[PDB]
């Protein structure tokens, strides 16, 4: 089952030797300590996360504002600990989970700032030759929150 | 439409969420009829509904006038000096009541386009994408067709 | 003319090739349908519109649960080039009045009870 | 997207069924749970609704056989009986 | 990042210049590429209003 | 005439507000506003939904042009992380490779390893170990 | 120059359409479901003698909910606390 060298004998792409799993494992073991030495030193500076808000993912860090379609029904100034923060990461290191980390590694806090209404949206349909003319204005309700904090445990 | 519409960015005011959430309304003026249907039900508000309002956030301050006034208003005046005026002409009680509420939530910026649901101070923190990441240094700074 | 097409009766029979190549027992046969709507009614004739509706299959993607008997198979080979078919097969016991609340279809059609969302 | 998801049974789109969504989206910073999320709970009803159905269907059926089965003894008991004197 | 705003910002955009040589090639092989560098499309800041185009020598 | 309009020029400024940004007559005129004035209305309308598809086409461009300054293309990137139960959205994607290029460059050798796997497992039809970042956490 | 009669995709002479891989790919993709679903019929439970009255007390009630509710069906309750209500569009205070 051989073939000489020519265009079509071999594949165009390089072949990949992928590392033994034992010694692959080890290495791992070792990257995760590492990760975990770093986090008790507070050798990182600012993390960001992405979490899981109202359906959408949100790339977030401390002090920046986010805006939420929807009530919340919380009371503004109430502190809240926001659950699914599926990437958390920083300079040199960026922790990922299958698909949201767990609570003892993570957590992230958020102020609710102002409960609003969204400037008037206009729906409008029209249709042509068919007197078919409507029109309703609306307020999609609005939260804006705060992150406050990303706080990080040395659990790994 | 938006392009009719003036726009914003998403803000707030003077960094609320980081030190301490603090109340935008400073002021609810409340115009209000003695007689005339116009305003029963901001009479009523007036009656039960507003003291304890009152109570709950102390850092508005309101005022009610009783004005032989033909349509009723409710001024709020907010902290960055933006006021929003709004009417109470024949609501019921509740709706009101629920109105105000929103009134005390809210912060004193123009209800307009926010262009973004979110806003960062600080975006990047291993870097802005310059073409030059990701891209190999080569040997003694050289670039194609070159001498030495 | 176009009409309404009456299907052999040796279409519905497995072989045993069949058989191994799908799930399925010839003894013991499964009670119950998970039905599916993959296919709209739209541009179909009005009696495979109203089958659908008889069988509530109205929201594409949601699914129904139909007891496995010839009056249901009936309606079902109607309209069979509309919907997905697929046994409801319960790896557990089937729901007691404890139980009621916590269940999930999932994917490869099974009930569940003991749903926690937490990993093993 | 993943055709591959509904290999490992872990439905077509992430967003129906599974932990990222299920899963509640927030609590209080004093460590109280959030209240139910509006969806989440009509979700949570649908099931139980659809669990209720299955439950009818196996309970009838069942019932059913039952009684065709005390049909068919019934017939095998006038039988016998009434070939007898 | 560090950096001030405006500097980083130039650093962000800058058309670099870039360089294909031909010699057997096909042309719309090398038209694909130069297009999309063209473009800018080849950088994950792209937009068709921001203008973000790079260089492209071909020779 | 017993009861004719008095309040009509306030109707007639409310479609000639809207209006008021229109080239020529269109923002003078409230015959021709009105037809300009719906016109736009309906487009805004319509607009929602073109926005938001527009949007994840500029999200893909963009994870497509970092994917390729590792080597790698967008469906494969994709396909990968969907693989290995990573699940950020196109949007945040797109953020990432801007904002917090370490991250995407991780994720993108990530991705890498993880076609390399499959591949691998391709080659031997079944069996043994399904390799290191494969396999799949299982919620009950 | 490479023109076809009028209106292209009906009438006698009309413009080719050709088949894909993709569209084949779709099609076979539906066959396959089919067949299944014709596998999955053909095992059924109870053989029709089986299932002759399991569903009649059931049906009955069902019948019955829904003529319930076509009778049970005229003017609504009217009362006085309404209208005396109605008078409170005069309310003056002192």
């Amino acid at each position: 089952g051989y073939v000489p060298k020519t265009s079509l004998s071999s594949p165009p792409w390089p072949e990949v030797v992928l590392p033994d799993p034992v010694e692959e494992t080890r290495h791992h073991a070792e990257v995760v300590k590492k990760v975990n030495e770093m986090i008790v030193t507070g050798q990182y500076g600012r993390l960001f996360a992405v979490v899981h808000f109202a359906s959408r993912q949100w790339k977030v860090t401390s002090e920046d504002l986010i805006l939420i379609g929807n009530e919340l029904d919380l009371a503004c100034g109430e502190r809240i600990r926001l659950e699914k923060v599926l990437l958390v990461g920083a300079d040199n290191f960026t922790l990922l989970g299958k698909p949201l980390l767990g609570k003892d590694l993570v957590r992230v806090e958020a102020t609710v700032i102002e409960k609003t209404e969204s400037w008037p949206r206009i729906i409008m349909r029209f249709r042509k030759r068919k007197n078919f003319k409507k029109k309703r204005i609306v307020t999609t309700p609005q939260t804006v929150l705060r992150i406050n904090s990303i706080e990080i445990a040395p659990c790994l | 439409t938006a392009r009719g519409t003036p726009s914003r960015f998403l803000a707030s005011v003077l960094h609320n969420g980081l030190g301490r959430y603090v109340q935008q309304l400073q002021r609810l003026s409340f115009s209000v009829s003695r007689d005339g249907a116009s305003s029963r039900g901001a009479r009523e508000f007036v009656e039960r509904e507003v003291i304890d309002f009152a109570r709950r956030n102390p850092g508005v301050v309101i005022y009610v006038n009783s004005r032989p006034c033909c349509v009723p208003r409710v001024v709020a005046e907010y902290l960055n000096g933006a006021v929003r005026e709004e009417s109470i002409h024949c609501k019921s009680v509740e709706e009101i009541s629920t109105l105000v509420q929103k009134l005390a939530d809210q912060s004193g910026l123009d209800v307009i386009r926010i262009r973004k649901p979110f806003h960062t101070d600080n975006p990047s923190i291993q870097g802005q994408w310059h073409p030059f990441t990701n891209k190999p240094t080569t040997f003694r700074g050289l670039r194609p067709r070159e001498v030495q | 003319k176009f009409t309404r097409s009456r299907i052999p009766e040796k279409v519905f029979q497995a072989s045993p090739e069949d058989h191994e190549k799908y799930g399925g027992d010839p003894q013991n046969p499964h009670k119950l349908h998970i039905v599916t709507r993959i296919k709209s009614t739209r541009r179909r004739p009005y009696w495979e519109k109203d089958i659908i509706k008889m069988l509530g299959l109205e929201k594409a993607h949601t699914p129904q649960v139909h007891k496995n008997i010839p009056s249901v198979n009936a309606k079902l080979k109607v309209v069979k080039h509309l919907i997905r078919i697929k046994p409801l097969k319960l790896p557990q016991g089937l729901p007691a009045e404890e139980n009621m609340s916590n269940t999930c279809l999932k994917s490869t059609g099974e009930l569940v009870v003991q749903w926690h969302l937490k990993p093993v | 997207g993943g055709q591959w998801r509904l290999q490992q049974g872990l439905a077509a789109n992430p967003s129906g069924y599974g932990p990222l969504t299920e899963l509640p989206d927030w609590s209080y910073a004093d460590g109280r749970p959030a209240p139910p999320m509006k969806g989440q709970l009509r979700r949570k009803a649908e099931r139980e609704t659809f669990a209720r159905r299955v439950v009818l269907l196996s309970q009838e059926m069942d019932a059913g056989l039952q009684a065709w089965q005390l049909r068919q003894q019934k017939l095998q008991e006038e039988q016998r009986k009434q070939e007898n004197a | 990042s560090s950096f001030s705003r405006a500097p980083q910002q130039w650093a962000t955009f800058a058309r670099i210049w870039y360089l294909l040589d031909g010699k057997m090639q096909p042309p719309g092989k090398l038209a694909a590429m130069a297009s999309i560098r063209l473009q800018g499309l080849h950088k994950p800041v792209y937009h068709a209003l921001s203008d973000c185009g790079d260089h492209v020598v071909i020779m | 005439l017993r009861n004719r309009v008095t309040d009509r020029y306030f109707r007639i400024q409310e479609v000639l507000k809207h209006a008021r940004h229109f080239r020529g007559r269109k923002n003078r005129c409230y015959r021709l506003a009105v037809r300009t004035v719906i016109r736009a209305f309906v487009k805004c309308t319509k607009a929602r939904y073109l926005k938001k598809k527009n949007m994840r086409t500029l999200w893909i461009n963009r994870i497509t042009a970092a994917s390729q300054e590792h080597g790698l293309k967008y469906p494969a990137l994709i396909g990968n992380l969907v693989k290995c139960q990573v699940e950020l959205n196109r949007k945040v994607l797109a953020d990432l490779a801007i904002y917090e290029p370490k991250t995407f460059k991780s994720l993108a050798a990530l991705a890498s390893r993880r076609r390399h796997e499959g591949f691998a497992a391709a080659l031997g039809d079944g069996k043994e170990p399904e390799g290191i970042f494969s396999r799949v956490v299982q919620y009950h | 120059r490479g023109r076809i009669p009028g209106r292209q995709w009906i009438g006698k002479h009309r413009r080719p359409r050709f088949v894909s891989l993709r569209a084949k790919q779709n099609m076979i993709r539906r066959l396959e479901i089919e067949a299944e679903n014709h596998y999955w019929l053909s095992m059924p439970y109870m053989t029709r003698e089986q299932e002759r009255g399991h569903a009649a007390v059931r049906r009955r009630e069902a019948f019955e909910a829904i003529k319930a509710a076509a009778t049970s069906k005229f003017p609504p309750h009217r009362f006085i606390a309404d209208q005396l209500d109605h008078l409170n569009v005069t309310k003056k205070w002192s």
